[PDB]
DNA sequence: TATTTCTTTTTTAACTTTCGGAAATCAAATACACTAATATTTTAAATTTTATTTTTTAAAAATAAACTACTTTTTATTTTTTACTTTTTTTAAAAATATAATAAAATCAAATATCA
DNA sequence: TGATATTTGATTTTATTATATTTTTAAAAAAAGTAAAAAATAAAAAGTAGTTTATTTTTAAAAAATAAAATTTAAAATATTAGTGTATTTGATTTCCGAAAGTTAAAAAAGAAATA
């Protein structure tokens, strides 16, 4: 259906998992889901700002990395 | 000598208050905030010339800064506070 | 094993592990669903697969601190299920809003 | 895009209370306030208070202090309008429509609204001078709207049409709002301010309101009709 | 000999800002029409700043701006809380708020 | 009692002044300023410094203190206690 | 002891200026070590600074460039 | 003959480069010569740790390769190279092994 | 020399302390990105450092302090010890 | 300005455990270990094991696990060894020394020591090559601690006084130890390394040892007992 | 305590040309993100029971707050000595700049081993 | 056992090093004026101590809400080839801005100044 509905419940369970959470309440998803939009919507709003600057029509993944390093957290494997 | 931008802001309030007073200590604050906002758009304006192999800031490097920088509406009102500056005074230069 | 068994095991598993949990294509489906509302007046911007890797990357970390917050808030309470209300309250102790 | 959905009509006997929902979507609560704003034939266009869900503070027009309450849910990302003690003259329509915090800002998007229908003198006065006229298809226009005291650029402009909720079309007395057509022209400061259509149309025709939001309570214009041949 | 600032509508000063910009060590050579941007980007937000100052001001019977009514005037507002997130404002108090 | 601290709240948000003590907080300053640099080279310290110091540690310990606040209402209750500033701290992330 | 200059009501007041209701007994002294550790960052920061410019006072300006390299800016002191 | 800058200092990583790098930074209008010296030994030193941190977390698995989760495992086992690191995301590094009750 | 790394390095600086043990690709850009990162941070606040007392030059003494600030507890120590002892030996060549 | 206090002396009948303390001051207690160390007349010292109070993680030696335990309390900043199952030969004097996560700082700061009394192929052994030597005032005086295996610079050099903690002389077989007299020095690399007093004094009569670090097991020298006549 | 007018009075900013350099600009060869089809399987969704946990109420316990009355500090006023920051001059020392000639480090495949 | 991924040796474009020279900063040395510290002293608020009350946190149990398991269809992600049309990147040329002295004129920060 949705794109935002790609990000299954099974999925969000293994990302608690990962986190240690033994439980999971039923509201967390669609909560889990709200977080996850607003995140790629601060990033990808930078990092189309890094890409139309230099007038490209592509975002490479050093535009990813600089709008990252831009919100705080810096990233390492993808350049920079 | 300490150069200030308290004359500015002084001139700046008289068109909308003409009558209200800034104290010593909120002017201080306020030329702190100049400097600092300054200091984030010049250092963001830098650094997009240096990841685009550009030797220059020009006003396009500013502009972007300035979109980086600023939150939302408050930063399409600086762009086209800007915009009106760079026309107004190319037209007359 | 019993549902407690499980569920430590399951933790036990998803630590060890490295790989992207989330899959590939609905995540860069969603990319682009969110990159079309900032540039939607005639330019349509193409995505570079690394630059979805890393932006996928950087997501799941940033989602699997935020649960990490919100476990010990919900240890917090007392209880061991976590909730809404404490997912709100770790994403605005820490600030960002991302 | 930002739209800010808004309920459908509702019929009531005097003496009781109603809500109305004003969903907002496409854009995020928290930055903008919402506006709510009454229009009937005999009063024009009346604005009525604001709600800002960042921090949930309002403002009142005191025409209205009491009459109108605004609560906001940021859950849900609805504002809701309660009229009490409902009386002849509360019916008219009611518009629900988005204002930036900004102070150069003005009421950008407007709701639908809602046909609610019953079973201050320091006021910023503005006279808005042609109260019609009828122009052909392509000729030039001149509006004017006259303010009583000095309000500096807080100025813009408004086109209604029949049975349909308003359009920006100039804010801060020069600027042209988004998707507006570049014939429309707005000019003025301090007491005197114009709007000006080049090249007129058949979808120019509609009332122009000039509103301004220079002082505590905002006042909108009087209207003018332009008809054209 | 106009002034740029004059020139280009400002009272912000255009040739200190060129100035900064050069000595400041951000780029190699700084193009002109970069000094006028930033300097008419100062004064909207300079602007923006005292003329919510000065209404907070207005509204407590002060004839003067002091930080509080500064302090006031970034937090009551969205865009500048977020602007100014980081940053403490000293004799400014703190936002007026009880929890239930 | 129950109505007293309410009006102690409201009385203490509406000031701007310095709730700690100028002369204790500038000893304490004096003090922790040796552990770093005291071995022949003793600094002194200006009043400004001092007092832009002061400022700074207040708003930094006001906005600890809303923190652990709005932890001991995820619990259900209105004391305060150590548990709650500690995991604020820790959540926060940042010394 | 100078950190008990730090007196119990003095952190009562910061604790409503927070808008606490209630104190524990145990918050007093782990306030006390919250400070002393803030206190530490901020000035070991400030004295690096202050021996940078082979000076024996620390200046106003020391403080505001120790606490920016923290991200706590401080407005109303210089920079 | 001519002898390079890092061999003259007893280094591995390039002086000269550090120099090259300085003086198109942006950093300053002059840079003496003793800074690429000083930074690129305090470069060498930091990597050289890392790396033989990461070599000892990939020796006790019985691995000779090293993989990003030996570096993600030496930084956060570690308390100095953790703050320096704090807000660092490393790609395919997963999480520590941290379970509390 | 179209792309610049120091992935050449770190090779060498590897094959001291462990001769047997490889390193992977994402490993190497991992530490690339490291290199460049604590690079940029030092310079920029050696930078700074010159800017605040009217100086021109970066000298050692300027990266001296950077390293103070930016590097935690014993890595301050010991990368302050390293970066004096190779400026000794630089100087006692020339 | 750090030091760690140890508890008083104990004496103990065979299987009653002990539990010792070590409380530190003086510095951030999570970012360096607490290393644990035995000192008898029989064998000399001998590496325990350490304890990270960061995250709580330890390592022990061969001989000594099942009879050591490391706890930590960062609450009270104080780490405990509890020893189990206790012999007539466990009668000795344990140290609890501080040493940095850094892989080249060394055991840097010691305790008082508690004294209690009861009533390895692949390990790299170390040999010093003088087990004593006289020497008067102002001569040039050098003690040669050889390694079984190749350790790179991993190497410190320790003088213990009689009944006194040990004192760090030298760390990573060339950096003098915060504090010293310029007049110890040590040299070499690989598997020779050597110490050398340079101006003997009346307080030089102490025992040396060669502590390494650079494998698994610590193991420290076999000591050398400077002697002035 | 701010807010002025005046007066300085150095100190910047504005103007003018002369050139060196960088940025805009087509054009071309190419790298490559985006579709379509397929298919084999891996994963996810839905119903239903149950088994674990969270919420509510009632008593018991721990513990903070509120007076009340005394001490212990702080705070404000002068004040003197003492160290420390700031300003000028110069002169020794160090970095910028240019130009060949050198020495190193990306590239491209190969050789066998390597690892997981 | 298998075979994508890492370790290696030779070509070659490209920086790095070296050598004179000129400028320029930055490190002494002698004043000269702030500005922090350490005493002395009373007003004057602020903190400490103690007991009792009155408020809340904690505990144990029973009713309730709800999430994890178990299957069992059903939907969809992976992987692999196929074409295609777009957009990225690299080289040569006119245009065009920005730098660099030298200078002349404004303009902005300090100061005793009047009134506010």
């Amino acid at each position: 259906r949705d794109n935002i509905q790609g990000i299954t419940k099974p999925a969000i369970r293994r990302l608690a998992r990962r986190g240690g959470v033994k439980r999971i309440s039923g509201l967390i998803y669609e909560e889990v889901r709200a977080v996850l939009k607003s995140f790629l919507e601060s990033v990808i709003r930078d990092s189309v700002t890094y890409t139309e600057h230099a007038k490209r029509k592509t975002v490479t993944s050093l535009d990813v990395v600089y709008a990252l390093k831009r919100q705080g957290r810096t990233l390492y494997g993808f350049g920079g | 000598r300490k150069e200030t931008y308290s004359s500015y802001i002084y001139k700046v309030l008289k068109q909308t208050h003409p009558d209200t007073g800034i104290s010593q200590k909120s002017m201080s604050i306020l030329n702190s905030f100049v400097n600092d906002i300054f200091e984030r758009i010049a250092t963001e304006a830098s650094k997009l010339a240096a990841y685009n192999k550009k030797s220059t800031i020009s006003a396009r490097e500013i502009q972007t800064a300035v979109r980086l920088i600023l939150p939302g509406e408050l930063a399409k009102h600086a762009v086209s506070e800007g915009t009106r500056a760079v026309t107004k005074y190319s037209s007359s230069t | 094993y019993t549902p407690s068994e499980l569920a430590l095991y399951e933790i036990r598993k998803y630590q060890r592990s490295t790989d992207l949990l989330i899959s590939k294509i609905p995540f860069a489906r969603l990319v682009k669903e969110v990159t079309d509302e900032f540039t939607t007046k005639d330019q349509d911007l193409r995505w570079q697969s690394m630059a979805i890797m890393a932006l996928q990357e950087a997501s799941e970390a940033y989602l699997v601190g935020l649960l990490e917050h919100t476990n010990l808030l919900a240890l917090h309470a007392k209880r061991i299920t976590i909730m809404k209300k404490d997912m709100q309250l770790a994403r605005r102790i820490r600030g960002q809003f991302i | 895009e930002v739209q800010l959905q808004q309920s459908g009509p509702e019929l009531v006997e005097p003496g009781t209370s109603v809500k109305m929902p004003c969903k907002a979507s496409g854009y995020t609560f928290t930055s903008y306030t919402i506006q709510w704003v009454k229009q009937t034939p005999r009063q024009g266009l009346e604005w009525i208070g604001y709600i800002y869900p960042y921090n949930a503070g309002t403002k009142y027009n005191e025409k209205f202090k009491g009459k109108a309450t605004l609560t906001s849910d940021k859950s849900s990302s609805t504002v809701y309008m309660e009229l009490s003690s409902l009386t002849s003259e509360d019916s008219a329509v009611y518009y629900c429509a988005r204002k930036s915090s900004r102070l150069r800002s003005t009421l950008d998007y407007w709701g639908q609204g809602t046909s609610v229908t019953v079973s201050g003198s320091m006021d910023i006065k503005m006279t808005q001078s042609p109260s019609s006229m009828h122009a052909s298809l392509g000729e030039r226009v001149t509006i004017t709207c006259k303010a009583s005291q000095d309000i500096r650029s807080y100025l813009s402009w408004y086109q209604q049409k029949p049975w349909k909720s308003p359009k920006t079309l100039i804010y801060y007395a020069t600027s042209l709002a988004d998707g507006v057509p570049s014939r429309f022209s707005g000019s003025g400061s301090g007491q005197d301010f114009s709007l000006t259509i080049n090249n007129l149309e058949s979808d120019d025709t509609a009332t122009y309101y000039c509103l301004q939001h220079g002082e505590s309570p905002y006042t909108f214009g009087s209207g003018t009709k332009l008809e054209i041949k | 000999s106009q002034s740029r600032s004059a020139k280009a509508g400002l009272t912000f000063p255009v040739g200190r800002v060129h100035r900064l910009l050069r000595r400041g060590n951000y780029a190699q050579r700084i193009g002109s029409g970069a000094p006028v941007y930033l300097t008419a980007v100062l004064e909207y937000l300079a602007a923006e700043i005292l003329e919510l100052a000065g209404n907070a001001a207005r509204d407590n019977k002060k004839t003067r701006i002091i930080p509080r009514h500064l302090q006031l005037a970034i937090r009551n507002d969205d865009e500048l809380n977020k602007l100014l997130g980081n940053v403490t404002i000293a004799q400014g108090g703190v936002l007026p708020n009880i929890h239930q």
